[PDB]
């Protein structure tokens, strides 16, 4: 019963070919042709209401969009479609429930949980709102597996903590923290969750109701989707307590020199032409999506992703810092730094990231400053795997001693 | 100091890169090149310009002599970006500010067969050291 | 760019054959085949290290988006292209100025003056900005040439002005009001001028030293390039000026828990995962309109809305409401409802847009709810003013009693 | 019960508009014939408008409201400014009218206009209005659960 097949699953990736062995999903995901082709289709004709020859293809582009969220709903498995609002990508979303959300109800004092493993989209927002209310961030700290600190959270909860800044999935160590039992404390303490979901919606996507998330964000390119476009669901009642985001058209229902009044949401948080390519791009990548059973194509990746750990491992200075068999495998080697190896790497032919990746925090709670990252997908093989350890081998011998 | 453009010269480089064909043993000889230049201490780290890039820290500083020569110094936490800089700094060092911008550095590296190598790490701080030589040889005329 | 061809310039755009007769290009602009390559390219390919195949193609990509900056100041005859910000729109980028550079500066009661024939996105971000520091919204109105009123400006000029708000191009009449004398009066006063570009962008491009200009705002879409992206100019001393916009990755420098410090712009002003795919489709469109001399291809823009006014003027009934001899044309016909006629007009192969045209207070003003626009671009030919006429024509005797 | 009245459902039947509509295949004649059907919807006066929703789209401006008898008939009223849309509110307000709530949430209003052989010029004025209308009496037969 929908036996996933690795290999279909590659053919659809014209990418592929030229890139080689590509393990940085984590930073941007591949696109099917999929994607590829609505993309062309929509720049290729025109968006009004006469079409004289390819009424067919317009007919297509025009389901596509108004399906669209519709499509990130059944994802999310979310209650409505009117919960979806158009971003441009997981930092603005997270953005928009700082200031709209956050700002407006904050008072000197008060207190934003946040969690170590925050990448800085999750991070740099909350100090941003803090510094303008007067609020307080406070850190939720790793645990000795290397996840935020569930349990220790009642401790750190006082009847000054108002907001839980907490991400589905760390995009070093691919890790997942105990997501319910911290949205059961928060609750209890009468405070709001917003949810990282940019590599979680990718993996693991969330159920929104059956986790009770209040706001969760993420972001179309690493869903094998277009750049330049972003989710965030909001819990309707949130999304109506929310101040308008951007002024402009579309948001507005009526507008004198006297003042204006706003459409309810979704609409009210999305101001003037929308990315409509974004859009449309995404949709067709959700649509695709939908065909392949995520629990089967993340298992895969996963598999691949504990070979090459293991094979790494059997090389002395090896460390890694991945969580829970993730798909994401972050590493370093003793003595050697991570620069050095990315740009051996990439000239044996794989392509991979080193650095901070946007988590400054988390390394320094690690001890370290930066880490190479390889990332696995469903589009890749044990092949793949083969090459990296093989590549890393001459890597080390050219820089060791 | 560092013995770039004193003891270690473009001569004495050309003798080591100049037979080598194979990529990867151009690495290797960069990276050795790079244990030669010595770490730099906080102080001098100062007083010089830190570019720190996502993928790698490089630092570059100068200082002008009576003479009108330029003394160049720096450092960088990646191994082949810092054979790299070291063949920058034999270039450079101890030539006047009318010398620099009238022959480019980068005619050193074709010269030692480097031009892939250096292409391979330009986003990680070779740009940046390049364009922060150029903008140090501007400043060198006295005033604007 | 020796002597403007409009059949040349047609060519490039595949959209046109199936498009029938467009004549909405102030809404969005249709692309030409550049922009479509550009955009197939970057989807087909990975945007990582390794490059087996396809690594001319892959250098070009990267020489497009490292060049796009210096492209749009090209374009702005701007001094350096640090002073170029990415944002997703005109809406984006003026809301930007006001949150980022008038709420920290605004007192109670201070003034900002806007006209009558600003879109919404160049009103609603200062009535909102009004509300938030206690300042006033003050109208500046149009004059006997429906253009505004900018002799008047040293009138509604007090000591408490500080903002002058003003469209360089109308999106209903496609009247310039004198731009140049504006500024002086502005900057006589102290005040900072946001300019907004979209349409003046594609037909009449600011010259923003010459000018003078301190804020300067356009879309990539109405420039026949890409959907999400856009344009915010500003003088370096001012961006410098502004606080940080978005919040996270690309935009901090270093990040604690006890705080963060930023890039200078404007990296400062651009958080998160740039639209990659519109900053290179947006190259792509400015390489390419590079080719064409704009005052030539403006010309030919307005002389087919010049023969499309005469010719429909000897209707009876019909009002225009055209300044300048722009290329833009908006009307109606006395009795006939404007929704109706989009409906019939399509219907003969005609694509037209209807409505307020996110400008409320500007058809308040004419005293109307609504009207037709035709709107001409230099892909356009006489056969379409041809085909424009008989549609109305055919639609009128349908409508009029 | 009511004041400037409309005819539809009661003198305006399916029949009657079958009748005009089904030897009709030039669509410039369909067209023609639903501006004219639209002539027979009276002028709401202001009153009227205050105690119905609005529904102002950027195209075009549309009103609906409702009434319901103790039989359990809904009444229903409304108004538009495009007279293409007022056309086919005209067929709308025929489908629905005199009918209950359990009568309507069974029946499908959409089919009058394949009856009548007008889909296409339903499909062409959607999003000017017609989709708000149809959807608002769908709201409207939902608020006849309550008061019990
Ligand atoms: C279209 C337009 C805008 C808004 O542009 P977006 O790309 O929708 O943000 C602003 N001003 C004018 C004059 C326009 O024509
Ligand atoms: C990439 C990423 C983000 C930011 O997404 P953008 O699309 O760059 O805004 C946020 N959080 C996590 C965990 C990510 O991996």
């Amino acid at each position: 019963m929908n036996v996933f097949n690795p290999a279909q699953f590659r053919a659809q990736f014209p990418a592929l070919q030229d890139a080689g062995v590509y393990l940085d999903s984590a930073a941007t995901a591949l696109k099917p042709e999929a994607v590829v082709e609505a993309t062309q289709q929509f720049y290729s004709l025109s968006a009004g209401n006469v079409h004289r020859s390819q009424f067919a293809e317009a007919q297509r582009l025009t389901a596509r969009y108004e399906a669209a969220r519709e499509k990130v709903a059944q994802l999310l498995n979310a209650p409505d479609d009117k919960t979806i609002v158009w971003t441009r990508g997981t930092t603005e979303s997270i953005n928009m429930v700082a200031q709209c959300y956050a700002r407006p109800r904050l008072q000197p004092g008060d207190e934003i949980i946040v969690s170590v493993a925050e990448h800085h989209a999750n991070l740099v927002p909350w100090l941003m709102v803090a510094q303008q209310t007067g609020a307080k961030v406070v850190k939720l700290p790793l645990n000795a597996q290397r996840l935020p600190d569930v349990d220790l959270l009642p401790e750190l909860i006082t009847p000054r903590s108002r907001i839980l800044a907490l991400g589905q999935m760390s995009n070093v160590t691919g890790g997942c923290p105990d997501l319910a039992r911290a949205i059961t404390f928060a609750h209890s303490a009468g405070m709001v969750v917003m949810v990282d979901g940019a590599q979680g919606a990718v993996h693991f996507p969330a159920d929104v109701q059956q986790l009770d998330i209040d706001f969760y964000a993420f972001s179309g390119h690493k869903l094998y989707g277009p750049t330049g476009i972003g989710v965030l669901y909001g819990k309707s009642e949130l999304l109506e307590a929310m101040s308008p985001w951007l002024g402009g058209g579309k948001m507005v229902h009526e507008v004198s020199f006297d003042g204006f009044t706003t459409q309810s949401a979704p609409w009210k948080l999305e101001a003037g032409t929308p990315n409509v390519a974004g859009v449309i791009g995404l949709s067709a990548a959700l649509e695709w999506l939908a065909d392949y059973d995520i629990n089967q194509a993340e298992s895969w990746s996963r598999s691949l992703a504990t070979l090459a750990e293991d094979a790494l491992a059997k090389r002395p200075g090896f460390r890694s810092f991945r969580c829970q068999d993730s798909s994401l495998l972050a590493f370093d080697f003793a003595g050697v730094h991570h620069s050095d190896m990315v740009t051996l790497l990439a000239e044996y032919g794989i392509a991979l990231r080193a650095g901070q990746h946007c988590a400054q925090p988390l390394l320094a709670e690690l001890g370290v400053t930066g880490t190479l990252r390889a990332s696995f997908a469903p589009y890749n093989t044990k092949s793949d795997v083969d090459a990296l350890v093989n590549a890393v081998d001459r890597a080390l011998e050219l820089l060791v001693d | 100091g560092h013995p770039f453009g004193t003891t270690v010269t473009a001569e004495t480089l050309r003798n080591t890169f100049a037979p080598l064909t194979q990529w990867e043993d151009k690495y290797r000889q960069l990276i050795m090149l790079g244990k030669q230049l010595p770490a730099l201490p906080d102080e001098l780290k100062a007083q010089a310009k830190e570019i720190a890039g996502c993928e790698n820290r490089v630092w570059l500083g100068y200082t002008v002599a009576e003479n009108g020569k330029m003394h160049f110094f720096g450092d960088s936490e990646g191994r082949i970006v810092r054979g790299l800089l070291a063949v920058l700094l034999t270039a450079v060092e101890g030539k006047t500010a009318a010398e620099l911008q009238a022959q480019s550095p980068l005619a050193l590296f074709d010269e030692l067969g480097l031009r892939a190598q250096l292409s391979a790490s330009r986003s990680q701080g070779l740009n940046a050291l390049s364009e922060a030589i150029i903008a140090a040889t501007k400043q060198v005329k006295h005033h604007h």
